[PDB]
Formats: structure tokens, C-alpha cells, sequence
């Protein structure tokens, strides 16, 4: 009710002051391993990703109801805009902790898993070809947790998508682009969304028959978060 | 759910 | 080449000129559903689709400019987005229901037939919804499937493909200009109709896995095209 | 694959 309220420059302030904190993992390496440290670093996320996500403006508006179907929806995708974005600096590497740096071929200590990482690393190279900002970046992630699972006067999350978007064209401008540049870029942006939602959803599969085979304990967290897809 | 927990909290 | 050349007026046309036919299905009358018998019609349908869209996706402005291979790989990913798109296009003027062809017209308990099938069901209906809500324009229609192919694949391989792609936000905006949007209205509107595409790639990945778990429980004989497009998303 | 040939008629 009142983050439609907001300027374009405390959006981007709201947002960059929700962000979560960097979380190391437990690493001091088999598939149990690997699998264990990377389930265990995203239940501990999960965790305060939801505190992250009841400080973007609009957000705490909703029903509880809708926050979870939300929150479910989006959860993977969030996760991995995160770690794409973390990973930026490190060509070929994945940094899903500071202390965990996994090149593409550690991906194959587990199975299925060096098809995700190559998708991953993808993503990352799209970031840095188009020099993405950390303040892209947060407008990004608060549009994913909107919009994710939205289509499930139930016109005010369209309202406060649309402040994001004027967020985004904002910060374009501010950086010197031209009309038809921010445009351009905008769309570019968000496209990208698109290959988001498709790795999330090929990592759901794989993290599910990961629960199956029972390489390793999920925790109770994650098994709810998972079962919301299946 | 443990997340409708989480929200609340 | 001659692609990046083009006006917006001329992209446009050019798209809405290589709009496949509306195709119908072998939907009998005379006999009753079942699981089976629908999922024929779907995955007959489908197949038929297909060879329209793989002609229609050579006369999108810059895609035979690619390599055989990379005009394969493009295909093998979007092909059901596509397909769904145009579904959920044709639907907008049937809320409640979906116009899989002028013959083939379903409601959510007829989806129910097939299992698994009325999950999707749901979330074309309401990506329909969607584009009843925004009042989607074919023009603007046609520009989304057409990024769909060229941008889904995108980032499993460059320049030339997001070259056409800026092309396409051009003539996005060209079309809500010409249109009356004011500009923040323009930006507003273009967010609103790329994020649909989120939803879309969505539903095409619950479809592979639900027509994929159709193949392996030999519901229905899928042709050795729509096979090889399944296959390659696994 | 049925495609690769398909795209060249
Ligand atoms: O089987 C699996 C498939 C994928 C994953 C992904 C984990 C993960 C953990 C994070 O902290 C961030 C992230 O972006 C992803 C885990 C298990
Ligand atoms: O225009 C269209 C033509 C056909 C279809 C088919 C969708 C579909 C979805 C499934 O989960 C299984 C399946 O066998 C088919 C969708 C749109």
C-alpha cells in the first residue's frame, strides 16, 4: 500500500538494504560430499531468503497465503540468480560460497549435475557479457519472486512489478543510455528470466531424484519446498 | 509448513 | 543481413505474413474420450504443427542466416513454447476454455481425462487470462513468438541472434508507440509482455516432462519427429 | 534427424 509510495532511487536503496547475507559453506569429496555441502548451503539460504523477501516493497501487502505460493514458486530461481550473479567474477567457476569455488568439471563429482553447472556457467558468462550491475541485479531477483508464480483489484502486484521496471529503466538512464538503449537492455534483462526459470526447473527435477536415490538427508525445509513442484 | 512459520517469524 | 535492415513496419509484416494456418484435429464425435484417444489428438495435432512451424521459423527475419545445426538446436528448445503460445493465443477469445483447433475446444474437466493433464491445462487457461487481462495485440503476439525462438536456446551455444532480438524490442515498442502508450506506458507494457515468457518456458517444461512420462508408459505412439524433439530435452 | 532434413526442403 505503500511501496507503490516508493522514488526509483529508494527502491533500489529498499532492495540493496534487503539483501541477504553471504553464507559460507561447511567444506574444509565424493557425490554424497559434494551433494550434502550444496542441499545443506541452500537450506541455510532458504532460511534467509524469506527475510529477504518480506522486505521487498509490496511484498508483505500480500495474503501469508500468497507469500508462501510465492516463495514456493520462485525458491530455486532465486537461489540460482544469486549464485549466477556471485559468480560473475570467476570465469568457468561456480561461486556458490567464498570457500567453495567449484570449476565446471567438479560438477561431474555428482550425477546429472555438469549439465546444471554448463547452464549455470552460461547464465554467468550473459551477465558479464552485458555488464550487469548489482543494481540490475536486485531489481532482477525482487521481479522473479513477483511475477514467478503471479498468474495463479488483484492488480496491485502488477502495480508494484511496474514500479520495478521504472526502477530498472531509471537506473539505464541515469548511466547515460539513450531511449532505445534502455529499451533494448530492458529487454535483454529480462529475457534472461526465461533461461532462469528453465534451470530452476531442471534443477527441481534433478534435486528430486536426489531425494529418491537418497544420496543424502534433505532437510525438512527443503522437502516441503520441494514437494510444492512435484 | 515450515515456511508459513518462517514468513510468521 | 537483411534482416537488421528492416524498418519495424517492415518486421511486422514480414511476421505477420508467415503466420502459420489454424490446422484441425481428428477429433470423432461419434465415439467418447479416452486418456488415449486425447492424448492422440494432442500429440497428432502437434505433429502436424510442426512442419508449419519449422516453415514458419524460416522466414523469421535473420534465423536461416544461422547454421543448419543452430537452426536445429533453436527448434529443439522453443518448438513447445511455441506451440503453446499460439494455443493460449487462439484460447483469448474463449475464457474457460482451450482452443487446441476450430474442431477441438476444451474445458479443465475435459482435461481431467488425460492424467496429469489438467495442471497444465490450468496454467494455459490462465496465461490466457493474462493475455485477456493486458489485451494482447497479434502483432504483439507475433513478436513474442518469434523471440521465443530466438532467444529459448539462446544461451546453450551469438551477436547476430541478439541483434534480430533488439530489432524485435524496437519494433515492440514502435507498435506501442504507434498505438498511443505514452513512454512510461511503453517500457511498462514491454516488461509486462517479456515476462510472460517466464510463464511460458514454465509450462513447456511441466509439458516435456508430462508428454515425456506419456511416451514412457506407451499411452500413445508418438512420430519419429515429435520423438526426436522430445528427445533432445533430455 | 528428421528436423536437420526437414529444414533444408
Ligand atoms: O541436485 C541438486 C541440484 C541443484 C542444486 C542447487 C543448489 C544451490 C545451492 C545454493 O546455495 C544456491 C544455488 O543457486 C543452488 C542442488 C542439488
Ligand atoms: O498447439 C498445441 C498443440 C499441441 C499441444 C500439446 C500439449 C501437450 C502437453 C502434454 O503435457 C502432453 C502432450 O502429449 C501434449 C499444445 C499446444
Amino acid at each position: 500500500s505503500l511501496a507503490l509510495s516508493l522514488t526509483a532511487d529508494q527502491m533500489v536503496s529498499a532492495l540493496l538494504d534487503a539483501e541477504p547475507p553471504i553464507l559460507y559453506s561447511e567444506y574444509d569429496f565424493s557425490e554424497a560430499s559434494m551433494m550434502g555441502l550444496l542441499t545443506n548451503l541452500a537450506d541455510r539460504e532458504l532460511v534467509h531468503m524469506i527475510n529477504w523477501a518480506k522486505r521487498v516493497p509490496g511484498f508483505v501487502d500480500l495474503t501469508l497465503h500468497d507469500q508462501v505460493h510465492l516463495l514456493e514458486c520462485a525458491w530455486l530461481e532465486i537461489l540460482m540468480i544469486g549464485l549466477v550473479w556471485r559468480s560473475m567474477e570467476h570465469p568457468g567457476k561456480l561461486l556458490f560460497a567464498p570457500n567453495l569455488l567449484l570449476d565446471r568439471n567438479q560438477g561431474k563429482c555428482v550425477e546429472g549435475m555438469v549439465e546444471i553447472f554448463d547452464m549455470l556457467l552460461a547464465t554467468s558468462s550473459r551477465f558479464r557479457m552485458m555488464n550487469l550491475q548489482g543494481e540490475e541485479f536486485v531489481c532482477l531477483k525482487s521481479i522473479i519472486l513477483l511475477n514467478s508464480g503471479v498468474y495463479t483489484e488483484k492488480d496491485h502486484i502488477h502495480r508494484v512489478l511496474d514500479k520495478i521496471t521504472d526502477t530498472l529503466i531509471h537506473l539505464m538512464a541515469k548511466a547515460g543510455l539513450t531511449l532505445q538503449q534502455q529499451h533494448q537492455r530492458l529487454a535483454q534483462l529480462l529475457l534472461i528470466l526465461s533461461h532462469i526459470r528453465h534451470m530452476s526447473n531442471k534443477g527441481m527435477e534433478h534435486l528430486y531424484s536426489m531425494k529418491c536415490k537418497n544420496v543424502v538427508p534433505l532437510s525438512d525445509l527443503l522437502l516441503e519446498m520441494l514437494d510444492a513442484h512435484r | 509448513k515450515i515456511l508459513h512459520r518462517l514468513l510468521q517469524d
